[PDB]
């Protein structure tokens, strides 16, 4: 995903030399390239953190030493 | 002396079910709601 990124991107970094900008099709290519590369790490960080002490497992399951989840029950 | 077992057990609501002894009280499954009850009471102790 990155191939498609890197050159684009590169060359709205060179076109400054008085303050010069690259056209709309380089602008494009290069932040859509960059949007697929975050594509699989977005998902992979995007993680809801584990039930709170306060949420219980209830009585609807054996009891094991202890009860109301705590990261044992 | 005794010539039975001088210990008579009560319980509550008696039976079997898979040929295990189970006995309880009333307040039992009871307990699930108690725990859910105690979880939103804390909850919105945060939130106020």
């Amino acid at each position: 995903s990155a191939v498609s990124a890197v050159f684009h991107n590169l060359a709205c970094r060179i076109a400054p030399d008085y303050a010069l900008e690259a056209t709309a099709k380089i602008i494009a290519t290069a932040k859509y390239g960059k949007e697929l590369l975050y594509k699989q790490t977005a998902i992979s960080r995007a993680k809801r953190a584990p039930y709170p002490s306060r949420m219980p497992t209830g009585s609807g399951n054996s009891f094991p030493n202890l009860n109301e989840w705590h990261y044992f029950p | 002396a005794g010539e039975h077992i001088p210990i008579v057990p009560v319980f509550g609501e008696w039976g079997f079910v898979e040929d295990k002894e189970v006995y309880e009280g009333v307040v039992r499954l009871t307990k699930d709601g108690q725990r859910l009850r105690n979880m939103i009471m804390s909850f919105n102790a945060d939130i106020v």
